[PDB]
């Protein structure tokens, strides 16, 4: 218990990306590369479930892995670590996705080097961003993913990423430009110029600069999570891209934004996040409503499923001001279940893109005639998309929709009003991946997409990855007991907190 | 198409407001060397008729 | 523009300005007062 | 000698500046006896001069503060630290000099004299208390930079940008001696600045008309928004170890002669300056990176991003706080050292290639990767990548900017860093991105991937030296901020 | 109540066992069976 952990597993990869180019003669195409990426990867996975099985307890609501380090005497740069409740499942969600995607990047010949040196650097900042706890220190987490995802979706991508990689850039600035006022505005309230997070918890604010504050938070929170003003960003971003960096993409990068969204807008300031507790539903539902009503009508294979990211996504922005205990308990569970697919997805789809080279719905009528594992790897994951109770989808909507059935100051309209309209939105969520579905296999053979291009059935690699994806979500959804007691007690005191604070 | 255009448009048209300022400031940059020592002697007859009022 | 009508979404109008605007403030218009609704009726 | 008058004269707090002068007189001498066949063993006997004479400022820093030449040379930390700076910057300058000059076709003794003057000046103005003395060190840095850019013979670019830069210098020089005539005269005829500064709390108009003709010369060589019209037309034609020298050296040299001055000068009439220098900020970084966004040539790039990270020193001089002038320091010891590394990867690219558009960037990742890894390297630097030392800089100037009091700056610095960041990333974009059968003409026939020729490896291991440096200056940056902060304190 | 942790460290090391030996299963990315470097462009 007198051990860094969790500071040793964020730099082991930022340490052994440096043998990267170093690569003594492969003779070949790099394949001791990832020969080595692959088992730094599972050392470190290892080394996160064995620092996960023995110090993490289940009794103290507060931080069990407690470690600060004084970096300098300066301005309040420290290097204080701590593992919540809500936060736990993260980081093996991150290790365990960043292996798999490690594991699922085999056809890379085109400059190999820099793309595992950046995957190595991205797999250190994605631990640095769940593992501080600082408010200086957050930011530098959060700023350090900026250039090495543009990178490589600069270097490739899919046809005029170069006018997609420069917005993603400048929106990424945008969003980091509200970051550090609204830290400095609450640590510089009063006294207590140190920037201790337990210390900011407990100042006390006006009523109009809580606001402001809360104001500056969610501009930049919603820049980030995709709300229905500011998703421009996302077809460009996650539809002009490759398969392994898109598992990153849509897994914990979306949820690193719902994370910070809660734990900074719930424990820090709870007497602005009822007024705009409304306003976010609102949010949440008409994001669930137009992102169905957007991926329907579009051509393009990856932005419709790109679409749906969001429109999971607003069932999280539904169930985070739901005011009640299951229904944050549930927003946990919904991320998790939502990276688990979209991760198995998107790396479904960028594998079928190398065996049919065209992005085309139209074009695509008989590629169910020759593989049939593919038919039902894509059958098995849609399913497990839509709505379905073996998987845990079904279970985490269900938790959203009773957590907001038993609320308090939403009596007679708005909680039937908005249990109507999220009603309606899961009626239109399910049909653009029916068609698709219904638009690709189900159909004639086409003589021209077979003479123009050969497809070769999938491997059994390939059904490993897809079964090492899919066991996790039937676990969860058969038994939701066991990602629970995880985080009962700490959305306990976040909800005990939230109703002290809300009056009548 | 709302998605496409109303709300896709508005960022392109801050870059382009943004690019074509960026021209119309950089086309100042005319050459002329007098006209330098000119600008100079407006910016020190400036600096002391905005201090002064 | 080119390529969003090429397979059952094919209509006549689709790039008019005349429709999409009023569409597109339609839309803007319904959002408001759901909004302004949502926050004018609750905690109430 | 005699022992009093040599007590009473106190010129024990002056030998790096002598032994500079001694080391000038010898490569002066090695010039005039040898020639041109004794340019093997000058330029390093010059960085074993310089290297001396900032390897003896460590008896003088654990010394009281004194006087010196009766009222004339003040010695502090700060004027050690700034005259450290600018040996720094002259010891890069020389170790990127060295290939250039003999490939432009100058002797390099005739330059590295007027080099040695040039800092000997900058290490005299970095004390100057007196105010002939001011004078007379600008002049010689005047006349330093006049000298330097007509290096190139008859090249056409040059010389037509040394003569607006003369008239330009000129009249700035003008207005400032004008206003140096008039402060002189406000007072009762004293010139040391604390007997200036005692007689000068009556607030009158020709207080106010003397601030600004003093502020005019003084901004001029700081080179803000309303005389940065030299700069654009300069940077471009003079030559690149030069205006290498000039984008760090006399910038320093200015921001240390306008601190020492309104310190020394004007602690009665702050608030009348604070307004007009958030008016100069404001302009100054929107004007840089709003300009910089369309510039084609990337020298003229260069050139503009100077004016536009400029502008951010200027936010710890508006404030009034301790940490101010503390943001100051760090950011031009981390600016010296991102300055000397994109002006060394441009001098490679330049004398490997020969012109250096933006365009012609594409295919470096597979010529020589070494050069585009210290470029990038550099570059994300000046952008303000967290993993390195700009961002931190760039973070402490923000603390201090809203510890203050003064919001506003800091959002329009956060905005126009957010606007700048595109054109940052746009040399990397052009480097690392662009796959083959894509570049342009002149990329396909490298011959020269390995160094073998006349004084290259000072110039690879001053480049390699420089990203080691900056790359562990961001992650481990705790003596740094202790000896900036213990050299801040002193100033009232 | 069922508890997470004697069931994951049961279940991980036939996780990371099962990794290299999928991974020197090929065969689609072995001959030609395809004409690009690996990514979309
Ligand atoms: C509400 C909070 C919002 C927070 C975010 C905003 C914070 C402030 C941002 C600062 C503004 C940046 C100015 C500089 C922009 C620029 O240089 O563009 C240059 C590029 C190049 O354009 C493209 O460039 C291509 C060539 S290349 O890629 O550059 O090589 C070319 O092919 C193509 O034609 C061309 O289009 O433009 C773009 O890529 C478009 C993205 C520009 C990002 C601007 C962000 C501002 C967003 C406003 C908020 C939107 C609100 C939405 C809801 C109403
Ligand atoms: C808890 C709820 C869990 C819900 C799970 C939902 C799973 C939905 C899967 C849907 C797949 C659709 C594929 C349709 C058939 C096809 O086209 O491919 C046919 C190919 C066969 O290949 C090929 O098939 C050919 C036969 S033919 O082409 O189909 O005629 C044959 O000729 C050839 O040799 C052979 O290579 O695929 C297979 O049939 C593999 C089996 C997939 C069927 C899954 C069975 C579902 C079991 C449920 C287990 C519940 C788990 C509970 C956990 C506690
Ligand atoms: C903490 C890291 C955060 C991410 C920052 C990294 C930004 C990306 C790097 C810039 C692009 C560099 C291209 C250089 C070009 C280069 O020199 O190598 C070029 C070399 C060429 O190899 P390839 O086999 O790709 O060559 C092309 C061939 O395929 C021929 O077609 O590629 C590599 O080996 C990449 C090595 C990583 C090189 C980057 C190392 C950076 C180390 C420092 C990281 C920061 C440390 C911060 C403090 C901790
Ligand atoms: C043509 C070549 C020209 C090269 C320059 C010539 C250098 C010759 C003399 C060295 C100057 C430094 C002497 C300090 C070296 C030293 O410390 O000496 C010791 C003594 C100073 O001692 P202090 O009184 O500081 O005592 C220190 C002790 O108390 C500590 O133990 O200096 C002298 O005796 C002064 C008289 C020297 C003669 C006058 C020299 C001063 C005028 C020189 C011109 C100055 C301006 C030069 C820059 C423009
Ligand atoms: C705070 C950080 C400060 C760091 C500064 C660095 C200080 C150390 C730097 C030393 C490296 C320089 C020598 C390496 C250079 C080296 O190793 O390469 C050897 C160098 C190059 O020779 P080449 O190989 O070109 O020789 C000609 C060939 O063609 C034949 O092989 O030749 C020299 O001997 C140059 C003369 C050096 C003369 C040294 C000075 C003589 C003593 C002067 C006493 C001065 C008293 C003070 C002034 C009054
Ligand atoms: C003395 C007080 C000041 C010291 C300050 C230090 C300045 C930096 C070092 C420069 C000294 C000179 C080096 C010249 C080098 C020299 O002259 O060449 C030595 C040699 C190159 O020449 P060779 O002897 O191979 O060549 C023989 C020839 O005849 C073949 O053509 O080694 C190189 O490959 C150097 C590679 C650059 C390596 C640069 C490393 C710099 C040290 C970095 C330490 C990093 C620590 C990192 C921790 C994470
Ligand atoms: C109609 C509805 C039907 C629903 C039925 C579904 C039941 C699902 C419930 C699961 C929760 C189980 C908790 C019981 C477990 C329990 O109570 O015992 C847990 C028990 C722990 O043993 P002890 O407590 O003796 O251990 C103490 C030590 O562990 C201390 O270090 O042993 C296990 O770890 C079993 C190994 C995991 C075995 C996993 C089985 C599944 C493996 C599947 C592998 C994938 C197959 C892929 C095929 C391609
Ligand atoms: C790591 C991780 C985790 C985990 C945990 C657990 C809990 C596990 C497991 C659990 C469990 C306890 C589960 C199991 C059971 C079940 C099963 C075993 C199932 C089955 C299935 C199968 C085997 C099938 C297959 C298929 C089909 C159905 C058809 C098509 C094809 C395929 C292949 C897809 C968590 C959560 C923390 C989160 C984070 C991460
Ligand atoms: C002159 C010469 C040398 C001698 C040069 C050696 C001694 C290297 C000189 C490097 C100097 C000493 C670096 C100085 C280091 C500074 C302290 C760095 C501080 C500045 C940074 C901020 C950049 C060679 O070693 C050589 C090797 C192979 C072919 C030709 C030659 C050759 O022509």
């Amino acid at each position: 218990s007198t051990f860094p952990w969790l500071t040793t597993i964020i730099l082991f990869p930022i340490v052994a990306a440096l043998a990267i180019p170093f690569i003594p003669d492969p003779t070949g195409k790099g394949r001791p590369i990832r020969w080595y990426a692959l088992a730094v990867g599972l050392i470190d996975f290892a080394l996160i479930v064995y620092a996960f099985t023995n110090f993490y307890d289940l009794n103290t609501p507060g931080m069990q892995l407690w470690e600060s380090y004084d970096w300098i005497p300066e301005i309040g740069l420290r290097w204080s670590v701590g593992a919540d409740g809500l936060s736990m499942p993260l980081i093996l969600l991150t290790g365990f996705i960043t292996t798999l995607a490690i594991l699922a990047a085999w056809p890379v010949t085109l400059k190999p080097r820099l793309f595992y040196f950046l995957m190595l650097a991205m797999y250190g900042g994605q631990i640095a961003v769940f593992a501080v706890q600082d408010m200086l220190v957050f930011f530098l987490a959060w700023e350090l993913e900026l250039i090495p995802v543009y990178l490589l979706l600069a270097i490739w991508g899919g046809h005029k990423r170069q006018y997609a990689a420069t917005k993603f850039i400048l929106y990424t600035a945008g969003s980091s430009l509200f970051i550090l006022v609204a830290g400095l505005a609450m640590a510089f309230y009063g006294d207590t110029v140190s920037f201790d997070m337990q210390t900011l918890a407990a100042k006390d604010y006006a009523l109009g600069f809580q606001l402001l504050v809360y104001a500056g938070f969610l501009v930049a929170y919603g820049v980030k999570l995709p709300i229905v003003p500011l998703h421009t960003w996302l077809p460009d971003a996650h539809g002009e891209a490759t398969a392994p960096v898109h598992m990153l993409l849509a897994g914990i990068l979306l949820k690193m934004g719902g994370y910070a969204l809660i734990r900074m807008n719930v424990d820090m300031l709870p007497a602005a996040h009822a007024k705009f507790a409304p306003v976010l539903v609102i949010l949440g539902v008409v994001n669930i409503i137009y992102a169905a009503l957007t991926s329907y009508a579009q051509r393009n294979l990856k932005r419709k499923i790109a679409y749906s990211s969001i429109s999971h996504i607003g069932f999280v922005l539904i169930g985070i001001a739901s005011f009640t205990n299951l229904g944050m308990s549930g927003a946990v569970l919904q991320m998790v279940s939502h990276g688990l697919i979209g991760a198995s997805l998107f790396f479904l789809v960028g594998a079928t893109y190398d065996r049919t080279h065209t992005l085309i719905l139209e074009e695509m009528g008989g590629v169910g005639q020759k593989m049939k594992k593919i038919f039902a790897m894509f059958t098995a994951c849609s399913l497990a998309s839509l709505a379905l109770p073996g998987m845990s989808g079904f279970v985490a909507e269900l938790m959203v929709f009773i957590g907001f059935a038993t609320s308090d100051a939403y009596s007679l309209p708005f909680r039937v009003i908005v249990v109507f309209l999220a009603a309606v939105g899961v009626i239109l969520t399910p049909i653009y991946l029916l068609s698709m579905l219904r638009e690709i296999f189900y159909g004639p053979e086409n003589k021209e997409l077979v003479e123009h291009e050969a497809l070769v059935d999938a491997e059994p690699r390939e059904v490993f990855i897809i079964a090492c994806l899919l066991v996790p979500i039937i676990g969860i959804g058969l038994y939701p007991k066991l990602l629970t007691q995880i985080y009962d007690a700490t959305t306990g005191q976040v909800i005990a907190r939230a109703r002290e604070v809300l009056p009548t | 198409e709302v998605d496409y255009n109303v709300v896709d448009g508005v960022v392109n048209l801050t870059g382009f407001v943004t690019m074509v300022t960026g021209e119309g400031l950089k086309y100042l940059q005319n050459g002329r060397a007098q006209f330098y020592a000119l600008i100079v002697l407006l910016a020190v007859l400036g600096f002391v008729i905005f201090s002064v009022q | 523009a080119t390529d969003f009508n090429r397979g059952i979404m094919k209509f006549d109008g689709a790039d008019s300005p005349a429709m999409i605007a009023i569409s597109a403030v339609l839309i803007l218009g319904f959002i408001a007062g759901l909004i302004w609704w949502a926050l004018h009726t609750a905690y109430a | 000698d005699l022992v009093t008058l040599a007590g009473q004269l106190n010129a024990g707090t002056i030998l790096p500046e002598t032994i500079l002068i001694v080391t000038l007189l010898v490569v002066l001498l090695a010039d005039l006896i040898q020639g041109r066949q004794a340019d093997r063993w000058t330029p390093y006997f010059a960085i074993v001069g310089l290297g001396g004479a900032i390897a003896t400022m460590i008896p003088l820093w654990t010394q009281p503060a004194t006087i010196s030449f009766f009222g004339s040379f003040i010695s502090d930390h700060l004027s050690l630290f700034f005259r450290g700076l600018i040996a720094l910057s002259a010891l890069g300058t020389i170790l990127m000099s060295i290939r250039y000059v003999e490939q432009t076709g100058s002797s390099l003794g005739e330059f590295m004299t007027i080099l040695l003057t040039a800092t000997v000046g900058g290490m005299f103005i970095a004390g100057a208390q007196e105010l002939v003395f001011i004078f007379v060190a600008l002049e010689t840095l005047s006349i330093a930079s006049y000298l330097l850019t007509g290096y190139t013979k008859r090249d056409s670019r040059s010389n037509e940008a040394a003569l607006k830069y003369l008239l330009i210098g000129a009249a700035s020089s003008a207005i400032f001696l004008y206003g140096s005539s008039l402060l002189y005269g406000l007072s009762g005829g004293h010139t040391q600045l604390p007997a200036i500064a005692q007689a000068l709390s009556s607030e009158s108009l020709g207080l106010v008309v003397a601030l600004v003709f003093v502020i005019a010369g003084i901004s001029f060589k700081i080179s803000a928004v309303p005389f940065h019209q030299w700069t654009p037309d300069v940077y471009e034609g003079a030559p690149t170890p030069v205006v290498a020298f000039l984008s760090v050296g006399s910038k320093a040299a200015g921001f240390a002669l306008a601190i020492r001055f309104l310190t020394l000068a004007f602690p009665s009439v702050t608030d009348q300056w604070q307004l007009i220098f958030t008016v100069l900020a404001i302009l100054s970084m929107i004007l840089g990176n709003v300009v910089a966004l369309a510039q084609t040539s990337m020298k003229r790039m260069l050139a503009y991003s100077s004016i536009g990270q400029a502008g951010f020193v200027m936010i710890g001089f508006v404030v009034g706080t301790e940490a101010g002038y503390a943001s100051m320091l760090f950011y031009l010891l981390v600016y010296l050292f991102m300055n000397l590394g994109a002006f060394t990867c441009v001098i490679l690219f330049s004398l490997r290639t020969g012109t250096d558009q933006i365009s012609e960037y594409a295919g470096l990742y597979q010529k020589d990767p070494l050069l585009t890894l210290g470029l990038s390297l550099c570059l994300l630097s000046l952008g303000g990548i967290p993993p390195l030392a700009g961002f931190f800089g760039k973070i402490y100037l923000f603390w201090a900017g809203w510890q203050a009091g003064a919001y506003g700056l800091v959002l329009l610095g956060l905005l126009t860093s957010v606007i700048s960041i595109y054109y940052y990333i746009r040399v990397v974009k052009m480097m690392v991105v662009k796959e083959p059968q894509e570049m342009s003409e002149a990329v396909r026939n490298y011959p020269e991937v390995s160094w073998s020729s006349f004084g290259l490896r000072p110039l690879q291991v001053g480049l390699v030296m420089t990203v080691i440096a900056t790359s562990l200056a961001g992650i481990l940056a705790n003596p740094l901020f202790n000896l900036v902060n213990t050299a801040v304190w002193d100033v009232p | 109540v069922i508890s997470v942790k004697p069931i994951l460290l049961a279940m991980t090391p036939v996780f990371i066992l099962l990794c290299l030996f999928f991974g020197t299963r090929n065969g689609f990315y072995d001959t030609d069976q395809y004409h690009g470097n690996g990514s979309a462009h």
